[PDB]
This record gives C-alpha cells, sequence and structure tokens, in this order.
C-alpha cells in the first residue's frame, strides 16, 4: 500500500523510459538516413 | 541533431538512475527483513551502492554540464569535439550504473538465496535472463569504449561523423539493455516481497 504506491513511482518512471527510448530509436532511425 | 538525442540519451540515464535507487530502497527493506547485518557482505555492498551513486550524480552533473554547453553552440558548427565529450560522458554514466545494477542483482541474488527455491515460480529464467543481459551489456560498453577512443581520433583529421552515429547506437542499445536488466530486477524484488512481506 507505501509498495504499491512504489509500485506507482516504477511502473510510470519505467513507462518515461520507454517513450525516451520511443524518441531515441525513432532520432537514431533520422541519423541512419547520414549513413 | 546528435545533440538534442545525447540529451535524451542523458534524461533516460537519469530516470533510470532513480529507478534504480527505488530498487536499492526496495531491497534494502526486505534485507532488514531477512538479514542479521551487514555480515557476510552486506556492510560493503552498502558503502559501495554510495560510493557508485556519488559517483553516478556527480556523472549526471558533469553530463549537464556539458549539455547546455553544446546547445550553446550549435549555431557555431565547430563542436565535433565536445559532442565526442558528450559521448564520453554518458558512456561513463552507463558503466557506473551498470556497476550499481550489478549490486542489486547480488544483493536479490544473496536474498532468493535464503528464502526461495531459485528452481521455482520463474527463477531460473530469470538467472539466464540475467546473465544473458549483463554479457549482452558488457559487449555494448567494450564496443563503446572501442568507439569512443576511434572517433577521438578520427576528430584529428577530416570527418568521423559516421563513428559518432555509430556510437550513438551503441550507447542507444546498452541504455535499453540495462532497462531490460532494471525490469529484471524489479520483477524479482517484487517476488520477494510477495513472499516475505
Amino acid at each position: 500500500x507505501t509498495w504499491e504506491a512504489w509500485d506507482r513511482a516504477i511502473a510510470e518512471y519505467a513507462a518515461r523510459i520507454e517513450a525516451l527510448i520511443r524518441a531515441a530509436q525513432e532520432q537514431q532511425e533520422k541519423n541512419e538516413a547520414a549513413l | 541533431g546528435i545533440v538534442q538525442q545525447q540529451n535524451n540519451l542523458l534524461r533516460a540515464i537519469e530516470a533510470q538512475q532513480h529507478l534504480l535507487q527505488l530498487t536499492v530502497w526496495g531491497i534494502k527493506q526486505l534485507q532488514a527483513r531477512i538479514l542479521s547485518g551487514g555480515s557476510g557482505g552486506w556492510m560493503e555492498w552498502d558503502r559501495e551502492i554510495n560510493n557508485y551513486t556519488s559517483l553516478i550524480h556527480s556523472l549526471i552533473e558533469e553530463s549537464q554540464n556539458q549539455q547546455e554547453k553544446n546547445e550553446q553552440e550549435l549555431l557555431g558548427g565547430s563542436g565535433g569535439s565536445g559532442i565526442v565529450q558528450q559521448q564520453n560522458n554518458l558512456l561513463r554514466a552507463i558503466e557506473a550504473q551498470q556497476h550499481l545494477l550489478q549490486l542489486t542483482v547480488w544483493g536479490i541474488k544473496q536474498l532468493q538465496a535464503r528464502i526461495l527455491s531459485g528452481g521455482s515460480g520463474g527463477w531460473m529464467e530469470w538467472d539466464r535472463e540475467i546473465n544473458n543481459y549483463t554479457s549482452l551489456i558488457h559487449s555494448l560498453i567494450e564496443e563503446s569504449q572501442n568507439q569512443q577512443e576511434k572517433n577521438e581520433q578520427e576528430l584529428l583529421g577530416g570527418s568521423g561523423g559516421s563513428g559518432i552515429v555509430q556510437q550513438q547506437n551503441n550507447l542507444l542499445r546498452a541504455i535499453e539493455a540495462q532497462q531490460h536488466l532494471l525490469q529484471l530486477t524489479v520483477w524479482g524484488i517484487k517476488q520477494l516481497q510477495a513472499r516475505i512481506l
């Protein structure tokens, strides 16, 4: 119930990180258009 | 812009760094329940979590500054060296994060060994997965170190723009791999919390 709103924070940093790695891949795949 | 990308790479590392602290918090709680002190590895873990957290804080801090500086020079169009420095930075941050993953993984491994069968409820897959991702990231770090060194010389002479682009990819993939690693340590803690709390 600290462990559920811990479980809150992780799943909702985890879902920041995916949609940054989102951006980074979808810039990477602009970069391979130099290569 | 590679500069903007590097900012997302930095930012990602930060989020992962918070995620990581959340797991240390997680492991600390379990450790209290299951364990009779810093005996058998634990005060060293404790101390080394800190010695690495502090090094990483300081690394994010140097990166944030290289970042602002890179951004201020996007119109001066000479700053190959700044981007390459930023790449060096991010690499250094990724490795320290790795050391930290490695400690948490060890943490969980210790705790699980005392209270669950490692052949039950998803723990065999967990071991393999852990172990693969570890070897995968080590390889990506190795390759990144190799790429850095190279870029740093390509930058003397004519363009080595492809190697910067390549390197971005390198760092990008090591972060995705730490992210899996992270997910796996969340899974483990979640199992241990379920069993003993």
